[PDB]
């Protein structure tokens, strides 16, 4: 700790994520809103819209 | 009283779904396991059965549910069985 922020260790790491043909387990987050029925609403749903 | 292997290599995936695949009547367990675009699927139905004589499937209709789709992605061509003693 004598030294500056020059030269100092900063932890390194580093994401690697190839697609393959293999299916898909891991994705990104997925956000969601309040349900409000008795209207015409777009719906979103997960294969359905 | 893991006499299936001897060696673990690299695992890719684990699941321990609690839930398993589960007086003189016994039970008919069928399974229907199949591997489609990298998902493996497996079906079950339980139900109980009478005796009937010549010990063959009984004579009846009873869909079995779907019930794991473990996504795999492998080559599946043969397979066996692992029962207890």
């Amino acid at each position: 700790p004598t030294y500056g922020v020059g030269h100092q260790p900063y932890r390194v790491v580093v994401l690697s994520f190839e697609l393959l043909h293999a299916p898909a387990t891991v994705c990104g987050p997925k956000k969601s809103t309040n349900l409000v029925k008795n209207k015409c609403v777009n719906f979103n749903f997960n294969g359905l819209k | 009283e893991f006499r299936v292997y001897s060696s673990a290599n690299n695992c890719t995936f684990e699941y321990v779904s609690q839930p398993f695949l589960m007086g003189n009547f016994k039970n008919l367990r069928e399974f229907v396991f199949k591997n489609i675009d990298g998902y493996f699927k497996i079906y079950s139905k339980h139900t109980p059965i009478i005796v009937r004589e010549p010990e063959d499937l009984p004579q009846g209709f009873s869909a079995l549910e779907p019930l794991v789709d473990l996504p795999i992605g492998i080559n599946i061509t043969r397979f066996q069985t692992l029962l207890a003693l």
